[PDB]
């Protein structure tokens, strides 16, 4: 399938500098125009860079001189080179596809792949990875409680992404203590209690944490 | 810079037309004009480009154009799935830049209404060999986004230690939520049994669960 994946990200001390990867599938990066749009915490979508099809790259005002776009086609990979990060550089970053126009070398300014979207954060701020819990009973329900992480985002899938059925991911609560938890949960048939074994994996790119929990019921 | 209204709000079954408004400069000088719909916590989606032409897949009920230096989306035939942000976006005109509007939040009211499905966990051993514990409840696949939660002790009711979520947008484009609550692994064992009880639209749903 047509898709890009993003890699890369983190949280970062204000001045420092992070890459993020884009990788394309099924077509190539060198024969389309491709661009990078963030969105900040709470906020709408904005512009950051495109590479045209020959390497040159345009930037929006607020990242000249500190970003850098590129392009591995050996690798069919789009980067971003970000440097002296700052606190309002944190956002979501996303790639994505211009298919440019049919018999020139020029965008047409709309974009129809996108990555996933990888989370960069320019923080001071001190990280805690989360503590994974199963949850059991005791249609039903089986799955694991996210706890006691700072700061967001924490992401969730279920056998490394080969489970997307009957998967609920909930949204974050802030506790008392202003640290965060969620819960992701499998919907199965009562009767498939049949002791099935469940993984679920929790990343916490924040605190470079990942866990694999295994959930028995 | 462009321009949308912060909300708007269509009838299922029906239209809507969105509209964002630029300068000369830019949507009136070109016809580089796309949307995109957003879902929450999910990649944008291109829905128009070009002003008025579908990209590949998109159905006929997707709409564009301009006129002068607005340009406008129009969604007809509103389902439940068309609840969504909507951005506008242009070539510079002026530069290799894309400007972007602030996004249009839309509701498609007359919507279905959906009572939630609650799931209520006990502390697993795991956590309480860990000297913790929580109880977790799990509401889903509710519309409107709006309940209440409550919580017994036996059956009294209980305030102290109860964190509860906000409702969020589901990708059936129903909502969830999620309520907390800590106690000792003494107050667990100790208890008869606790239930987590949710109200929607004057339904109560209870769930109960016991250390035994």
């Amino acid at each position: 399938e047509v898709q890009l994946v993003e890699t890369g990200g983190g949280l970062i001390q204000p001045g420092g500098s992070v890459r993020l990867s884009c990788a394309a599938s099924e077509f190539t990066v060198g024969s389309n125009f491709m661009h990078w749009v963030r969105q900040a915490p709470g906020k709408g979508l904005e512009w950051v860079s495109v590479i045209f099809k020959g390497g040159t790259a345009y930037y929006a005002d607020s990242v000249r001189g500190r970003f850098v776009v590129s392009r591995d086609d050996s690798k069919n990979t789009l980067f971003l080179q970000m440097n002296s990060l700052r606190v309002d550089d944190t956002a979501v970053y996303f790639c994505a596809r211009d298919g440019g126009l049919r018999f020139l070398d020029w965008p047409r300014w709309g974009m129809d792949v996108w990555g996933q979207g990888t989370t960069v954060i320019v923080s001071s701020a001190s990280t805690k990875g989360p503590s994974v819990f199963p949850l059991a009973p005791s249609t039903a329900a089986l799955g694991c409680l996210v706890k006691d992480y700072f700061p967001e985002p924490v992401t969730v899938s279920w056998n490394s992404g080969a489970l997307t059925s009957g998967v609920h991911t909930f949204p974050a609560v802030l506790q008392s203590s202003g640290l965060y938890s969620l819960s992701s949960v499998v919907t199965v048939p009562s009767s498939s209690l049949g002791t099935q074994t469940y993984i679920c994996n929790v990343n916490h790119k924040p605190s470079n944490t990942k866990v694999d929990k295994k959930v028995e019921p | 810079a462009l321009t949308q209204p912060p909300s708007a709000s269509g009838s299922l079954g029906q239209s809507i037309t969105i509209s964002c408004t630029g300068t000369r400069s830019d949507i009136g000088a070109y016809s580089y004009v796309s949307w995109y719909q957003q879902h929450p916590g999910k990649a944008p989606k291109v829905i128009i480009y070009e002003v008025n032409k579908r990209p590949s897949g998109v159905p006929d009920r997707f709409s564009g154009s301009k006129s002068g230096s607005t340009a406008s989306l129009t969604v007809s035939g509103l389902q439940a799935d068309d609840e969504s942000t909507y951005y506008c976006s242009s070539y510079a005109g002026d530069k290799n830049f894309v400007l972007f509007g602030g996004g249009t939040k839309l509701t498609v009211v007359g919507q279905p209404k959906a009572n939630p499905t609650v799931t209520l966990f006990p502390p697993s051993s795991e956590e309480l060999q860990a000297n913790k514990a929580t109880l977790v409840c799990l509401i889903s696949d509710f519309y409107p986004g709006a309940v209440t939660v409550a919580w017994k002790a036996d059956s009294s009711p209980v305030k102290a230690g109860v964190e509860t979520t906000t409702p969020s947008k589901q990708s059936n484009n129903k909502y969830a939520a999620s309520s907390y609550l800590s106690l000792t692994p003494e107050q667990w064992k100790s208890h008869r049994s606790y239930s987590c009880q949710v109200t929607h639209e004057g339904s109560t749903v209870e769930k109960t669960v016991a250390p035994t």
